[PDB]
RNA sequence: GGAUAGUGGCCUACCAUGGUUUCAACGGGUAACGGGGAAUAAGGGUUCGAUUCCGGAGAGGGAGCCUGAGAAACGGCUACCACAUCCAAGGAAGGCAGCAGGCGCGCAAAUUACCCAAUCCUAAUUCAGGGAGGUAGUGACAAUAAAUAACGAUACAGGGCGGGUCUUGUAAUUGGAAUGAGUACAAUGUAAAUACCUUAACGAGGAACAAUUGGAGGGCAAGUCUGGUGCCAGCAGCCGCGGUAAUUCCAGCUCCAAUAGCGUAUAUUAAAGUUGUUGCAGUUAAAAAGCUCGUAGUUGAACUUUGGGCCCGGUUGGCCG
RNA sequence: GGACUUUUACUUUGAAAAAAUUAGAGUGUUCAAAGCAGGCGUAUUGCUCGAAUAUAUUAGCAUGGAAUAAUAGAAUAGGACG
RNA sequence: GCCCGUCGCUAGUACCGAUUGAAUGGCUUAGUGAGGCCUCAGGAUCUGGGA
């Protein structure tokens, strides 16, 4: 009788399990960009290789198929507006190109550390969390936002965050008492 | 399976009818009436969904046991009552009048007209024969008899229909070249006018129509609904006037309109 | 804290098309309760297994009083 | 070929190793800190490299 | 062309060919046939719970020489009977014949694992408790 | 002709001898309801679908039927079979493959709770009713996001270019910061509650708010450390380890992998070009009938308006804009 | 409307075409799995975009093509046009 | 060196086998046949030929 509430996986799994080298450089991965899980790592494999072969599927198309241009710049249109792809490569042979790092270092908790602002990589990912650092009012508490480099603009702290303007915070306030 | 279904669960609906999947298990099953279910729109929807103007559906009785409704003339409170395609809605409140008409995405619309254009009607006549005692009656697409018409309507035409009473007065003609609404598949939506009918006797004669953009396409013809002539109607089309504008169309006007 | 609500045009307009349970939430209508669901339900079927007033059968369990 | 075989020493080592109590050591982080330690603990500051490098010398 | 039919309208005898041909395939022949239920004593089901009747001690096979211990156990959902290993240190002190045991395969699909000759079962729970949680002293066996 | 709501061997009477089949009839099997679909990602495929939607079938097993627009209905009746309850022994009553709950079966699956507020449905009908349905509880089925820490100062030390002033940081005293897990006025939330969202008051230093699960000879990432045992006990999917210095067992230590999860069993898909249409192999590794005929099936040489001419206007892209 | 038409296979395009699923556009659910919302002012009594597209492919229908591969045609002329 | 078969031990599997062996389901002859339905009657009554 219900209706069925729709679900899906985010993230793929390596098929050797143990290719140390691809074991170390997953790692390099992870404590460079502040991850708890190398599954945040696999999981930001599995969307690209989705763009792949969603993005290699219409360059076999006839050049400008109508449907490859629609969903082509569909497809580039979405990741400029995240910033991954740079603006010169809008044309989606270069799409194909997209190494995994450049959506790493897109994501929230970094470009709070490459904002200064975050002391460590991890200084960043732990005052996100901690009712710290917004956009708008709109307080973010997930280091995973893939901030879209134009609310990239807005990223100062929250109001009620006693970092960035507030009362003074919970521990402080018998520190003093 | 033992008779009559009386139930209509989600996903059983009309797509066309655009409800949203989780909000419970149920659409409203549309009663019978004048418009067959599967093609038609109920009362609730289009005061709960579309319009907006009630919240829940026990709402949507309240509204209607006041007599405020009206659809082609008459207070009809089924709170399930199937109206269809090129019925009129006057609503006695706000004096506001909608005819039925679909969009060329093939939903149902929300199209206001003035008091003066709601009191015609149109039908695609389905049937015409002699009957008890020999006078002729027309039957069409909604679900009325109008006995007395003039020998010179045929099967699948137009008829003007005065709905403050019975009887037709004009009635506009199959022949290549008048103007036509399809109303069926997904070429659903599109609008006018003629290319030819291909005749195809043992079933399913087909209707080629130019739009208005030279653009070509076919549908069957029951589903075709003949409403005049080339640019000059006999209701008040909805915006866009059916063109079928494409993908890309449709999002370069998109962000056409851009700038607040 | 976005949300929704309405004004009317009277306040018998209001009384008479809200849902009572916010009528509830407002003191402008009066809590008073009804037994649990299922235990009507029961009374129901109780009654079902009587045929007329229930009165009439009083008159013959008391009177097994000599029987 | 035989399936009756004895069952006495059933246990008979497990019995017998001198069993030694785990010995108290400070609490280890958890999935970004621990993940970062490593990150430093293989990247930053090179084991040997004495030939190549081992991730878990006991007497060299 | 040497072999198969390359005509345009050869279908049926190429569908009917392999057909026949996918029989010398093991995997096939055991799940059309049907040998999960009507040999191989679990019902073809992934557990089968049974009741212990002897503790053995299994010769080793060769190049070793160990006494395997293991028990013989009668499936109670099917009268089946079969020798089952318990493995860890021990853990033949917990089964405590006539007690009530649960039975996994071998991950060997059948074909018994090691040098324990014939043996295609392992003891997971005695007295239904989680064989290793006792092992390792986390819980008890029940009264009986 | 009869019967049906009506077609029809549906049934009857008469007459005829037809109907299907290697292009697999007929029979058997099915741990078989069909489908929309699910799993598996070069493709071609392989496997699965009791199960939220559509269709069908059933209400312990059969058959029969009343009512009715609609039922061969079972939360209708009647009979038989099986099951089975109450009794004053005369008799009477029961049909959960509805909700919940119970026994049984097993590897295997939750509350005898709340409401018509929503979604819809039915009635004589805005009101009544609805275990349809929704609410909570139970709930590592699956699925998503991702806490268990974060910055210092210092101190021997390295290394930058004697430690100086740049931190690599390894430090076993420190340090003021931050916070929800929890707790809880309150409002919100709700039919009434509950959680969540929001938020006073509380609420973190190792005694913690203390992460696990496997593994460390090979495949396969991580030690020929220490203690134990001595072909014993045990490990080992496979190759193999243990018979007295065990890189493999039982442990302590250290280490790796994944990490609110991880192991095991069973099935299944990929790998598998080991089912091969794509795409296998058949001298000797498995596999050409001893031989020829030969029906079905599969297959099957070539040659029939080609070539030339006029026109129309379409769509890219070029030089121009 | 009349009269009369050798039979096919293949390929094109198109109609007919349930939703959910899938592929996928739009939308910043705080992110995400999702959901089909939402976004704007004069936030004093409204303004407004939506809810795409794709997908069926075996069979049937409709339509364009005449290569490829079949069937049929005048030989006891019982042929063809009138 | 390798290696074959009878013979003997332990264990397991499946086969053959007196028991005109047993069991579970699906049909089904013949025999008996419930019930409701259709129908020939019936006529407690209850009425204007009907019930
Ligand atoms: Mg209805
Ligand atoms: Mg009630
Ligand atoms: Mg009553
Ligand atoms: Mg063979
Ligand atoms: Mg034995
Ligand atoms: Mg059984
Ligand atoms: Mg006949
Ligand atoms: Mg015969
Ligand atoms: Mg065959
Ligand atoms: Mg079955
Ligand atoms: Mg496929
Ligand atoms: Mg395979
Ligand atoms: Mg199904
Ligand atoms: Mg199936
Ligand atoms: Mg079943
Ligand atoms: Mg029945
Ligand atoms: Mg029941
Ligand atoms: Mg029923
Ligand atoms: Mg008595
Ligand atoms: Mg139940
Ligand atoms: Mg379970
Ligand atoms: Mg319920
Ligand atoms: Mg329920
Ligand atoms: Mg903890
Ligand atoms: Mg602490
Ligand atoms: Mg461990
Ligand atoms: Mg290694
Ligand atoms: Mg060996
Ligand atoms: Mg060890
Ligand atoms: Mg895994
Ligand atoms: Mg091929
Ligand atoms: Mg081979
Ligand atoms: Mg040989
Ligand atoms: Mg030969
Ligand atoms: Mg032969
Ligand atoms: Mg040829
Ligand atoms: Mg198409
Ligand atoms: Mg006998
Ligand atoms: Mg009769």
């Amino acid at each position: 009788p219900r209706a069925p509430r729709t679900y899906s996986k985010t993230y793929s799994t390596p098929k050797r399990p143990y290719e140390s080298s691809r074991l170390d450089a997953e790692l390099k991965l992870a404590g460079e960009f502040g991850l708890k899980n190398k599954k945040e790592i696999y999981r930001i494999s599995f969307q690209l290789s989705k763009i792949r072969r969603a993005a290699r599927d219409l360059l076999t198309r006839d050049e400008k198929d109508p449907k490859r241009l629609f969903e082509g710049n569909a497809l580039i249109r979405r990741l400029v507006r995240v910033g991954v792809l740079s603006e010169d490569k809008k044309k989606l042979d270069y799409v194909l190109a997209l190494k995994v790092e450049d959506f790493l270092e897109r994501r929230l908790q970094t470009q709070v550390y490459k904002l200064g602002l975050a002391k460590s990589v991890h200084h960043a990912r732990v005052l996100i969390t901690q009712r710290h650092i917004a956009v708008g009012k709109q307080i973010v508490n997930i280091p995973s936002f893939m901030v879209r480099l134009d609310s990239e603009k807005h990223i100062d702290f929250a109001p009620t965050s006693p970092f960035g303007g507030a009362r003074p915070g919970r521990v402080a306030r018998r520190n003093a008492a | 399976a033992r008779g009559p279904k009386k139930h209509l669960k989600r996903l059983a609906a009309p797509h066309h009818w655009l409800l949203d999947k989780l909000s419970g298990c149920y659409a409203p099953r549309p009663s019978a009436g004048p418009h067959k279910l599967r093609e038609s729109l109920p009362l609730i929807v289009f005061l709960r969904n579309r319009l907006k103007y009630a919240l829940n559906g026990r709402e949507v009785k309240a509204i209607l046991m006041q007599r405020h409704v009206k659809v082609d003339g008459k207070v009809r409170t089924d709170t399930t009552y199937p109206a269809g395609f090129m019925d009129v809605i006057t609503l006695d409140a706000t004096n506001e009048n909608f005819r039925l008409v679909y969009d060329v995405k093939g939903r149902f619309a929300v199209h206001r007209i003035t008091d003066e254009e709601a009191s015609y009607k149109l039908g695609k006549v389905k049937k015409v024969q002699l009957g008890k005692k020999g006078v002729p009656y027309v039957v069409t697409h909604d679900g009325r008899t109008i006995r007395y018409p003039d020998p010179n309507i045929k099967v699948n035409d137009t008829v003007k229909i005065d709905l403050a009473s019975g009887k037709i007065t004009d009635f506009i003609k199959f022949d290549a070249g008048k103007l036509v609404y399809v109303t069926g598949g997904r070429n659903l939506g599109r609008i006018g006018t003629i290319v030819h009918k291909e005749r195809h006797d043992g079933g399913f004669d087909l209707v080629h129509i130019k739009d208005s953009l030279d653009n070509t396409f076919v549908t069957r013809l029951n589903n075709v609904f003949v409403i005049g002539e080339q640019g000059k109607p006999y209701i008040s089309l909805p915006k866009g006037k059916g063109i079928k504008l494409s993908i890309a169309e449709e999002r370069d006007r998109r962000r056409a309109q851009q700038g607040l | 804290s976005v949300g929704f609500g309405l004004v009317y045009n009277s306040v018998a307009e209001a009384k008479k098309f809200e849902p009572t349970y916010r009528l509830v939430r407002y003191g402008l209508a009066e809590k008073v309760e009804k037994a649990s669901r299922q235990q009507r339900k029961q009374k129901k079927n109780r009654d079902k297994k009587i045929f007329g007033t229930g009165k009439r059968l009083a008159k013959k369990v008391a009177r097994r009083n000599a029987d | 070929a035989k399936v009756h075989g004895s069952l006495a020493r059933a246990g008979k080592v497990k019995s017998q190793t001198p069993k030694v109590e785990k010995t108290e050591k400070p609490k280890k982080p958890k999935g970004r800190a621990y993940k970062r330690l490593l990150y430093t603990r293989r990247f930053v500051n090179v084991t040997l490299v004495n030939g190549k490098r081992r991730m878990n010398p006991g007497p060299s | 062309g040497k072999g198969k039919p390359r005509g345009l309208n050869s279908a049926r005898k190429l569908r009917v060919h392999r057909r026949n041909n996918r029989w010398a395939e093991n995997n096939y022949k055991k799940r059309l046939l049907g040998t999960a239920f009507k040999s191989s004593p679990f019902g073809g089901s992934s557990h089968a719970k049974g009741i212990v009747l002897e503790k053995l001690g299994i010769e080793s096979k060769q190049p070793n020489s160990a006494i395997r211990k293991c028990v013989r156990v009668q499936l109670i959902k099917n009268g089946k009977k079969v020798t089952a290993f318990v493995p860890n240190d021990g853990c033949l002190n917990f089964v405590d014949e006539n007690d009530e045991v649960l039975l996994a395969g071998f991950g060997r699909k059948g074909k018994a694992k090691g040098d324990i000759p014939g043996v295609r079962f392992k003891v997971v729970k005695v007295s239904g408790v989680s064989l290793l949680a006792l092992w390792k002293e986390k819980k008890e066996k029940p009264r009986s």
